[PDB]
């Protein structure tokens, strides 16, 4: 079935109905006036960004053989994994950009539901996820609450809860205990039989939406356009 | 905020 979607619904509606039971739900109403959502295009990211250097996950997901991480400038990420038309897939994932450039950070906002958790504020942790469309994130789950904030382009996700485990044959090894060995979209079922059964929510994450992924909860992300997503890591 | 270690 579908992730539910809800308009800016209150600290305690959200509380009792989705963060204390571990329920995925998507925010409405809440990122949609972040400047970001106007003023982030391909040029502003250049004119802000494009001389830093950040890395880059190059390869169809990390799972493969042939995967790698490299270092580049923002310039020549857009360059050569965007605008050009690319020989791979490369994402620049998983970066505290924020962190990196603060000038970024006055663009967005911490959610408000983030101070119903135990943490401290400082402690969230802000990933920046900027790629072209078909970067994919193989399964996996996480060990804190997260906000996915999608402000360009659109994406695919796949949700599976943490009761479902056994059905999705996480790897043995210390690396990726935390990854899938199954590929979501297009699973070996001679090998993951008890894949096919899982049961699973899914939806397409559009600008100005937030999906709450809960604590341990499994994630597969594919991007279906130029992208870019903002994650808030809480506790 | 990471997956791939
Ligand atoms: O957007 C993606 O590719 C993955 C995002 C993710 O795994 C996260 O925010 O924890
Ligand atoms: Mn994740």
């Amino acid at each position: 079935s579908t992730v539910p979607r809800l308009h800016r619904p209150s600290l305690q509606h959200f509380r009792e109905q989705f963060l204390v039971p571990g329920r995925p739900v998507i925010l409405k109403g809440v990122a949609d006036h972040w400047p970001a959502m106007q003023k982030w295009s391909l040029e502003y990211i250049q004119e802000i960004a494009g001389a830093r250097t950040v890395p880059v996950e190059v390869g169809s997901r990390y799972t493969d053989e042939e995967w790698s991480q490299t270092l580049m400038t923002v310039n020549e990420f857009i360059s050569k994994y965007i605008v050009n038309e690319p020989r791979d897939v490369g994402y620049l994932a998983q970066h505290q950009l924020f962190d990196q450039i603060p000038e970024l950070k006055q663009d967005i906002s911490i959610p408000d539901y983030c101070s119903l958790g135990d943490g401290e504020e400082e402690e969230i942790t802000i990933c920046a996820w900027f790629g072209p469309q078909g970067t994919i994130s193989p399964l996996h789950q996480d060990p804190q609450q997260n906000f996915l904030v999608q402000v360009m382009g659109r994406k695919y996700i796949r949700l599976y809860s943490p009761q479902e485990s056994g059905a999705l044959y996480p790897h043995d090894t210390h690396l990726l205990h935390n990854t899938s060995q199954v590929d979501v979209e297009n699973p070996d079922l001679e090998k993951f039989p008890k894949f096919a059964k899982a049961p699973f929510l899914s939806c397409i994450l559009s600008p100005g939406e937030i999906l709450f992924i809960p604590v341990k909860y499994w994630h597969y992300v594919r991007a279906l356009d130029l992208s870019f997503s903002v994650s808030f890591w809480w506790s | 905020c990471a997956r791939a270690y």
